[PDB]
């Protein structure tokens, strides 16, 4: 295991392998010697910039709040030996064998698998939206998977509670988000679920833009260019409306012709997910009720969740921004509670 | 599990 990876945690743990490395997080499997359990441990260095600490805090609070089969379970967070020596956060969780990006890229999935994977994703999304929480960073690599096909969502630091920063991967970003200054909505998460479903049918990203312009061009090339004022109602930013009117006038591409071998019911669900107007985009709940998922749909086993007030992320709303030290205390409270 | 669960993967 990369000798450069160092975890300032109890010697009872024995790092096994590097599962993920990014500027925000580093994830490794590790063995808890005393019990023999193999766990996943996510290391974060939250205190060089408030932004990092806010994300850490939002991720930890969400993890601890949900107890749902499709939301990665958190076992515990390591307790530092002191406030002075508290420089990294180690979130200990249940170890999954891999993520959906790795799966879609290394495996031929049957229609059954696809149904089961998108079903579980929407099932986690439903309990989140029912709690007034939007993930905002839904993509294959943030969907953890096991051999038996169980799926769990992870990476909840960019979440927000309804009513300089880390940006979500443009390929999965809803068009109303790239255009207007759009207010966080449940629909943006569904749009990402649509790109994920499409990614499962195609085995590659459906909208891999180079940048902002290219992204919009790719999206409309498939869903059709919004043209009339009825279509443009959902867009506020006047600048944004003029940019849209400058695009080629694309009709909705005929998905079933382009991909004749995909279950027609699946294309139907996908099309309802990739709708321009966020108000006309299917909801997670309705998607679970779609015919394409009737094999796994169960109205009595689909947690709706319960409202979480905005004050849950109170720290995100200060006139005078919180200092690193303020957030360190807030994170500490979370760890020791 | 809860019914017609898909075939397991080789991961
Ligand atoms: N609980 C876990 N079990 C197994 N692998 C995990 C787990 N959590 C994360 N990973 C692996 O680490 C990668 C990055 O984790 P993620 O939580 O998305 O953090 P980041 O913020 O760095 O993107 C995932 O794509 C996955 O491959
Ligand atoms: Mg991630």
């Amino acid at each position: 295991m990369p000798k450069r990876i160092v975890y300032n945690i109890s010697s009872d743990f024995q790092l096994k392998s590097l599962l993920g490395e990014g500027a925000y997080g580093v994830v490794c499997s590790a063995t808890h010697k005393p019990t023999g359990e193999i766990v996943a441990i996510k290391k974060i260095e939250p205190f060089d910039k408030p932004l990092f600490a806010l994300r850490t805090l939002r991720e930890i609070k969400i993890l601890k709040h949900f107890k749902h089969e499709n939301i990665i379970t958190i076992f515990n967070i390591q307790r530092p030996d002191s406030f002075e020596n508290f420089n990294e956060v180690y979130i200990i969780q249940e170890l999954m064998q891999t993520d959906l990006h790795r799966v879609i890229s290394t495996q031929m999935l049957s229609d059954d698998h696809i149904q089961y994977f998108i079903y579980q994703t929407l099932r986690a999304v439903k309990v989140l939206h029912g709690s007034n929480v939007i993930h905002r960073d839904l993509k294959p690599s943030n969907l953890l998977i096991n051999s038996n096909c169980d799926l769990k969502v992870c990476d909840f630091g960019l979440a927000r509670i309804i009513d300089v920063e880390f940006v979500a991967t443009r390929w999965y970003r809803a068009p109303e988000v790239m255009l207007t200054s759009a207010k966080y909505s449940r629909a943006m998460d569904v749009w990402s679920c649509g790109c994920i479903l499409a990614e499962l049918f195609l085995r590659r990203p459906i909208f891999p833009g180079r940048d902002y312009r290219h992204q919009l061009l790719l999206i409309f090339g498939i869903i059709g260019t919004p043209h009339s004022d009825n279509d443009l109602r959902c867009i506020e930013s006047p600048r944004a409306r003029e940019y849209i009117k400058s695009l080629p006038m694309y009709p909705a591409a005929p998905l079933e012709k382009m991909f004749p071998r995909v279950n027609p019911k699946g294309i139907d669900l996908l099309q309802r997910m990739l709708v321009f107007d966020p108000a006309k985009r299917i909801t997670a709940k309705e998607a679970l009720e779609h015919p394409y998922l009737q094999t796994y749909h169960d109205p009595n086993d689909e947690p709706e969740g319960e409202p979480i007030p905005p004050s849950f992320f109170e720290f995100d709303h200060y006139k005078e921004a919180l200092t690193t030290k303020d957030l360190k205390k807030l994170i500490w409270n979370e760890i020791f509670s | 599990k809860r019914g017609n669960i898909p075939k397991p993967l080789n991961l």
